[PDB]
């Protein structure tokens, strides 16, 4: 497995923007050696669980393929990053498999995605016909039935525009502040390990 | 054989401070994780902390801020210090190996446990006095008035185990522990064997040898 | 995290017979569980890991069952060294693992009463200005005793405590100690001191009793 | 659809359109009250307004789910709280005297 | 003939729990497996069939599995009126169908604890010549619990007896009676009479009394 | 409702004689088989007889040449004679009906069982007493005492069984005498106890003892 180049980590977790959890970004890792130690002992990250490995044995497994996903949603939201969860985030928005393997990083980011009368541009899907199959992402604005008259595209009574936004604000509390969540899923198929830690 | 030995539990002071240690032997001490899990009868066994092969530490949000992990590799060493202690955090605290077999994670060896008890109450040390026998004989040692828990008893320095019921302790209405170790043996063997009970109270540091006579009248 | 629950509480077996312990997960974690077992005054030791794999040196009876939520541990014949809390460990959510509450399995064997003895308090004590007097039931079967305490055929309450061994790894069996505490005052002027025990093995009343100054 | 699922789903986007209405009128209010100015009061005039407005349209729309079909006593009094009328019963003339 | 051994001799559990209670055969019976459930006071109530099929009108938590000489009643879910004793039965050799010993499923619940009531004779019994004096503890968990007899503060010894109800099916409980027998001729040289019961629900004993003569 | 009714059990001499019945309701008596299933706290179940709907019986062999199954499918009716009773026949003794499905046989119906005790000793019928209910209290307690009988069991239930709910009925204890000594309660509300009569109904089959006695706050 000849692999120099180290994963692109920092590209992730240090970016300037995130996306809105309901398009919620995705970026390919491979080809990489990945360097899990400047994502240990962090003081910024207020949630790190892995699901299927253990983050102590990350530097000693090699993967087919790494994903990162990544958004914003509200601190009381980040117990639904998880298999098994309910909730208008992984029911309508950003959904992992009952047998996830990976990682879930969260952290607390009211100092750059909140603004003293509101940051609107986060926005989170509150209605949807049905849940999302994992992974699955969408993205359209068509207006929600909620009765039996069709709603031609207009809002209206039993009418609803789907997203809605956050609007943080600095003084909100904890609960409600926005939080940069990072899901790194590892991917293991019938194909040579393309991302290996430093001790592989 | 893996060998895991766990110091530095006692009395403490709520808000005080004080570090555990664990000591390993029987295996290459920097290739695996290290953990500390403690138990409470209230709410069973539980997760404090964890600290890997790469210098990376994990915590529960309830211990995250008040306890650090760490190692000393050189020392097959492992240590928990604890900051601003709470009642509710009295327990059982145990070191633990973690291994893996494949992806499944485990906890393969355990070491015996160092109780912490988080009181604003004082130290008292043991009163030890012999339970005298008076076919089968029954005789023991009564360790009376200490604080806080454990007290550990044995019977002629270890030599002597088959018989031996040392009771759980009992809380006195005084708010100090009192507990009995008695043994079972031939009453021909009276004569014939000196029986010493070992009781030992660390948070006193009393270690008292006692002997136990058949009493004269 | 993910919550681990245990059934049944507890449980009465019989040497020989085959013990059957569950434990669910709050959601799927495929194979993802150990098992852990529990004697009195002891560490927890690994049974079983990754749901059905017996670690190495534990016995072929324990045997571990299961995949995605309900799992199951299985002792073929139980042994009375088996008398343990036996705990369930999901591994599949890190570092968060997390326990169940624990099984306890008890030994059901034959009846057997207890051996009684009493013990005056020593001298060495009685300078102190406190006398304990003690009565030791031994190895007996089932836990059910009784013990009273009489003081001149006074019968006494309010100054005794209990204890109770765990179940005896060899032969499962209990031992009880009352411990009767009174002041040195009251100690001597009074002469006869009993423990009256009474227990399913025994066909009547069973009473240990010494007189203060004799032998 | 029944009414008390039309319901429920209307005080699903009621609640989360209120929360942020509401917060922004609260710290318009907390702006004037410790800060007190004519740009301060008019700012919490302008959202108080706009609070209540949103009240308004939000009690008209809630009118139109018959409480009567609603079984989920938790609904039902949300919905109650919506759908006040009080003095709007009366004329315009009769409200505006 | 077919001896039947079941496995746990009994086990406790909570509302909603998984129990799992096995049989075994002495001999192969292949699927020739019945099994019966018993309340206290009633007769056996047929549960399954043939070793899996649930009888008509039995609720679906109750499922039977096995085949061979080893099987399995499974209670899904257990609910407070499944406190009861469940028997196996091999209907492979006839006529002379055996019986399992008995599983007991107890009810594991939150501590109650007793309400405590005390009786005086009534005069007709006083007019035969003899004293009964009753003390009720009523609807606690869990079982253990203890009653002390005062008569002018002197604490009785070998003059009263205890009885204890079967689990409640509703509310999962118990109640106890203590009787103490007095001879009208000592009934009628004292005036205070109490009972003092310990139960772990109360954080303090707890007395009922009454004078003789007074109401 | 299939119903079946045990009769005749109690007290019985050693070496002497019984016979049980059971009564039948709700299905077609003659097209099922009958069985007599006896239970003890130390031996648990265990099978006493069998009768086909062929005229066919059959016994364990503990109990061949002692007791003979019969029925009278006329009157719905099965019978256990009894004959050379010993002190180990103690028991209580079910009637149960036999079904099968396919070749899978079982007990679908059972009656409520009837105690036979086998002792020399002298049947006693019970006193019944007051346990009256404290002036002082809200939750009140009130009961009967049914003292010195013999043999087991008597039975209770108050006020003709229209109250149930909150009855505990102790089981019974054997006194040093060798009679047996039992205790029925009752708690109801405090208020009730000037608004509600309390009777209990006791009765002792073995020695014909009926007894109603009112429970009266004193
Ligand atoms: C995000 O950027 C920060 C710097 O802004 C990186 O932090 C450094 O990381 C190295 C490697 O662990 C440390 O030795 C430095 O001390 C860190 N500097 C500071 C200022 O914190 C961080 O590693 C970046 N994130 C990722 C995932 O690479
Ligand atoms: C591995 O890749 C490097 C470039 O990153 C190249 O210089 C080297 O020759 C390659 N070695 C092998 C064994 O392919
Ligand atoms: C008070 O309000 C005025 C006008 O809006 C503003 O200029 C000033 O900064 C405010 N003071 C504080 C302390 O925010
Ligand atoms: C009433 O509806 C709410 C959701 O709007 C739900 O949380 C609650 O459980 C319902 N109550 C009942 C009794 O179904
Ligand atoms: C408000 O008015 C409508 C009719 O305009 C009425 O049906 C409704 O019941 C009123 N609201 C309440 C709470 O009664
Ligand atoms: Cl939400
Ligand atoms: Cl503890
Ligand atoms: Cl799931
Ligand atoms: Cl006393």
């Amino acid at each position: 497995p000849n692999i120099t180049n180290l994963c692109p980590f920092g590209e992730v977790f240090n970016a300037t923007r995130f996306a809105s959890v309901y398009a919620w970004n995705r970026k390919r890792i491979s080809n990489c050696v990945a360097d899990y130690s400047v994502l240990y002992n962090s003081a910024s990250f207020s949630t790190f669980k892995c699901y299927g490995v253990s983050p102590t044995k990350l530097n000693d497994l090699c993967f087919t393929n790494v994903y990162a996903d990544s958004f914003v949603i509200r601190g009381d939201e980040v117990r639904q990053i998880a298999p098994g969860q309910t909730g208008n985030i992984a029911d309508y928005n950003y959904k992992l498999p009952d047998d996830f393997t990976g990682c879930v990083i969260a952290w607390n980011s009211n100092n750059l995605d909140s603004k003293v009368g509101g940051n609107y541009n986060y926005l989170y899907r509150l209605f949807r016909k049905s849940n999302l199959k994992p992974f699955e992402r969408d993205i359209s604005t068509e207006i929600y039935q909620a009765g039996s008259t069709p709603c031609n595209g207009v809002k209206g009574f039993n009418c609803y525009f789907p997203l809605q936004s956050y609007g943080f604000q600095p003084t909100y509390g904890v609960g409600y502040q926005p939080y940069r969540v990072v899901v790194l899923s590892f991917e293991l198929l019938h194909a040579p390990a393309t991302v290996c830690g430093p001790k592989k | 054989q893996v060998q895991l030995v766990e110091s530095g539990g006692g009395l403490v002071q709520p808000g005080g401070s004080l570090r555990l240690s664990c000591a390993a032997s029987g295996f290459t001490f920097s290739s695996y994780d290290m953990h500390w899990v403690r138990q409470t009868t209230g709410k069973g066994l539980e997760w404090v902390s964890t600290i890997g092969t790469a210098g990376d530490t994990y915590y529960p949000d309830s211990v995250k801020g008040r306890f650090t992990i760490s190692r000393e590799d050189a020392k097959n060493s492992l240590y928990l210090q604890m900051n601003s202690l709470r009642a509710g955090d009295t327990a059982v605290y145990y070191c633990a190996r973690g291994d893996s077999s494949g992806y499944y994670y485990y906890f393969d060896y355990w070491g015996q446990g160092t109780l912490l008890t988080v009181s604003s109450a004082s130290t008292k040390g043991p009163s030890v006095f012999p339970l005298a026998p008076s076919g089968t004989a029954a005789l023991g040692c009564l360790v009376k008035d200490y604080f806080p828990e454990p007290v550990t008893v044995s019977w002629n320095s270890g030599a002597l185990t088959s018989g031996v019921h040392t009771f759980p302790a009992v809380l006195q209405s005084s708010g100090l522990y009192s507990l009995s170790s008695v043994v079972t043996v031939p009453s021909s063997s009276l004569g014939t064997q000196t029986y010493i009970c070992n009781v030992n109270h660390k948070p006193s540091n009393t270690k008292v040898d006692k002997k136990v006579e058949p009493k004269a009248c | 995290d993910i919550q681990m629950t245990q059934s049944p509480s507890s449980l009465s077996a019989a040497v020989g017979d085959r013990v059957t312990i569950t434990c669910r997960a709050s959601q799927s974690i495929g194979s993802y569980l150990n098992w852990y077992q529990q004697k009195p005054g002891k560490a927890p030791k690994l049974l079983i890991y990754a749901a059905s794999s017996l670690q190495s040196g534990v016995p072929s009876r324990f045997s571990g069952s299961g995949s995605g939520t309900d799992f199951t541990l299985t002792i073929s014949s139980l042994q009375p060294e088996d008398f343990a809390i036996y705990y369930c460990q999901q591994s599949y959510v890190s570092p968060t693992y997390t326990f169940g509450p624990g099984t306890k399995v008890d030994i059901k064997r034959t009846v057997a009463a207890p051996s009684v003895f009493i013990f005056p308090p020593s001298d060495e004590q009685l300078k102190s200005g406190t006398a304990s007097v003690v009565c030791l039931l031994n190895n007996f079967y089932p836990r059910e005793a009784k013990v009273q305490w009489k003081v001149d055929n006074a019968l006494q309450s309010g100054n005794s405590q209990e204890s109770v061994t765990e179940q005896d790894s060899k032969d499962s069996t209990y031992s009880l100690s009352s411990t009767l505490t009174l002041s040195k005052a009251d100690y001597e002027k009074h002469k006869v001191y009993a423990c009256e025990v009474t227990h399913q093995g025994l066909s009547s009343p069973v009473t240990k009793s010494f007189n203060r100054g004799e032998c | 659809s029944t009414i008390e699922e039309q319901a429920k789903t209307f005080l699903d986007k009621f609640n989360h359109e209120a929360e942020d209405l509401f917060y922004q009128s609260s710290l318009a209010s907390w702006n004037y009250n410790t800060n007190i100015t004519e740009e301060n009061v008019q700012n919490m005039n302008n959202a108080g307004d706009k609070w209540s407005a949103f009240l308004k349209e939000q009690s008209t729309l809630a009118q139109m789910y018959p409480l009567q079909e609603i079984q989920n006593l938790t609904v039902k009094l949300q919905l109650q709280a919506l759908q006040q009328n009080g003095s709007s019963v009366l004329s315009e003339d009769k409200s505006k005297r």
